[PDB]
C-alpha cells in the first residue's frame, strides 16, 4: 500500500536515447554523453591490464567499435583518463547538457538510473528510468551484464555518475553484527572524475576480487529513527553506543544532532527478530533507507 | 567480483 | 539491496510540464486545486474542482461559466466556450491541438495489473517542473503516496501508455469478499491500509457507484492487499511448497486472493494452502530475504 | 473515501 511506498519525487529528465549509446567491441556497454564528451569505461576492451592495453591499443581499438561513428565523435582526440575513455563530440551541443552533482560520492538518498534499451514491443530504442537508493556511490538498482554506462542522478536531476560494477554478495566487517548475515548484492558507481568508493580505485576494475561492506545500504537519520522506534519507544535520553559506529558507521555527532535515542543492547539482544520482522509492512532494510514513512 |  | 528493489524499467516520456498544469479555483469561502491533464488535444479537469456535492458543483461551475474564474486556465491555451461536462470530467479543447505533444493511451486501463509511474507537476523552491514517482497498480488502485491537490496526476504503464488520472484515496480499507459477503483471511488486518484510486478519461473507476463517486463517500472495500496474481502464486509456492510438488487447488485462494483455479493450474506455482493458513501471521510479518510479504505479492521474489 |  501507499503506507510502505517511499513514493519519491524525481524531477523528470528530458534526454534523448542517444545520450546513452550502446557501444560494442568485437564485449559491450553504454557510453555516457555528458556535456560535449562521451565517456566509455575502459573495461570494454578487457577486464585485465594486459587484455585491455592490447585491445585498446593506444586508441586504435576504437576503430573496432560499433555505434561509435567518426561522424559523431572526434576519435583521434580520445583521451584515456584513469579508468575512463573520454572522447569529444564534434558538435558539443548535439546532445543537450545536464546538471552535475558537485560531490557525488558524498550523496546519500534516493536516485534514478537511466539506461538505453531496445524495446521489442514498440520496435525502437528508448531511454529507461529506474528508481532506487544510493549511499556514497553504492546503490540498490538491479543491473545485468552490459548495463555499465547507465547514468545515475539525484532527485533534482544532477548527475552522480555511471554504473560500473557489482557483485552477487558482499562480505560484512568493520567483524561486526552484520558479519553473520545469512545474499546482499552490490551495485557500484564511478564518477566522471574517476571517483569510486572501493579500495584501490586507480585499478579497481582490473584488480578487485571482493566487495567489502560495513553494513546494508542505509541513511543515517533513517537508521536512527528506526532504531529508536525498535528499542526506545518513549525516546528517553540514552548515551551514544560505540557499536553504532562499528555496526552502522554512525558517529556520535550525528546521534546527538538528530535526537533519536537508542537502547542498542535491546537491538543486539533482539537482532534477529528486528531485522527479519516488518515495521508496519516495511522491511528493516527499507526503513533504514527511507525512514518510517509515518 | 565483476564489472558490468 | 538490489535483491529487494523491483528496479522496474519505465520508458522515459518526453512530456512538458504544461501537460499537467495546476488549476486553482478560489472563492470567498474556499480554495480548491488540482492538475488538469492535457491528453491528445484536450485538457481534462475533474469536476470536483468546483465542489464535492451536486448542488454546490452545479452552482460554481455554472454551465462552464465557472471556468472563467479559474487561474492557469487562459482562453489563449484552451477553447473555454467549447467546454463539455462528460460524466465526472470537464473536457476542454486546446485552441492549438498541437501545442502539447500527444501520448499513447492504454486500451483497457482498469484491467491493467503491474508497475506504474505517477507524473505530477510541482514547483521547485526555481521553476515548475514535471515529477515522476514509481509504484504498483491493481485494477485502478495503486500504492503511490498522494496528498490533497494531487488529483489529475497522470498514471502510466511501463511502456508509457496512459492509464488514467489520480482522483481519490482513503486512510484505510475494510477487507472482505463482497462477491460472497464472506469475511476472509484479511478481514482481521490490524494495520491501516490506505487506498489510492484512479479514474480513466472515460470515467471508469473501480468503485461501486462510479457515476457520482466524487459527490458521495463510502467505505473502501478491498478483497486483499494490492497484489499481482503470478507474483502471489510464486510467493505462496516458495513459502509452502519449496519443491513445487503438484498440489490440488485450494478454493480459499479465490476468497483470500481472488485467484481462480484456472489461474492456479495455468501458472504452475503449486501451494500447500493449509501450511499458509496455519503460519499466516509469521509469513505475513517476516521477510522473504529482505522483502516484505506485501512487496512480494506485488513484484515477485526478484530472484 | 475522499476526493483529492
Amino acid at each position: 500500500s501507499a503506507a510502505s511506498n517511499p513514493s519519491i519525487s524525481h524531477i523528470v529528465l528530458e534526454m534523448p536515447v542517444a545520450i546513452n549509446p550502446l557501444i560494442k567491441y568485437t564485449s559491450s556497454l553504454r557510453g555516457a554523453v555528458v556535456n560535449g564528451y562521451i565517456y566509455i569505461q575502459r573495461h570494454l576492451f578487457g577486464s585485465k591490464k594486459q587484455e585491455f592495453e592490447a585491445c585498446y591499443n593506444n586508441g586504435k581499438g576504437l576503430l573496432n567499435c560499433k555505434n561509435l561513428e567518426r561522424s559523431k565523435y572526434d576519435i583521434d582526440s580520445a583521451e584515456l583518463i584513469g579508468t575512463l575513455i573520454r572522447i569529444p563530440l564534434h558538435d558539443k551541443h548535439s546532445i543537450p547538457h545536464i546538471s552535475i552533482h558537485p560531490d557525488p560520492l558524498s550523496y546519500n538518498g534516493p536516485v534514478t538510473l537511466y539506461l538505453s534499451r531496445y524495446d521489442t514491443e514498440l520496435n525502437k530504442d528508448v531511454l529507461c528510468v529506474h528508481t532506487g537508493f544510493m549511499s556514497e556511490g553504492h546503490h540498490d538498482i538491479k543491473t545485468v551484464f552490459g548495463d555499465c554506462g547507465g547514468m545515475l542522478f539525484d532527485p533534482k536531476g544532477r548527475l552522480l555518475g555511471l554504473h560500473c560494477a557489482g557483485s552477487d554478495d558482499v562480505v560484512f566487517m568493520d567483524s561486526n553484527i552484520w558479519t553473520s548475515y545469512k545474499q546482499h548484492p552490490s551495485e557500484i558507481m564511478i564518477t566522471l572524475n574517476n571517483e569510486i568508493n572501493l579500495p584501490n580505485p586507480a585499478n579497481y576494475d582490473f584488480e578487485t576480487t571482493k566487495v567489502v561492506y560495513q553494513h546494508p545500504l542505509r541513511n543515517v537519520c533513517a537508521t536512527l529513527e528506526t532504531l529508536q522506534h525498535l528499542t526506545n519507544k518513549t525516546n528517553a535520553k540514552l548515551p551514544y553506543d560505540s557499536r553504532l559506529l562499528s555496526d552502522f558507521n554512525i558517529t556520535a555527532e550525528q546521534y546527538n544532532q538528530y535526537g533519536y535515542y537508542i537502547d542498542y543492547n535491546n537491538f543486539v539482544n533482539n537482532f534477529n527478530r528486528y531485522t527479519t520482522t516488518t515495521i508496519g509492512t516495511k522491511s528493516f532494510e527499507t526503513c533504514i533507507k527511507y525512514g518510517l514513512m509515518d | 567480483y565483476y564489472n558490468q
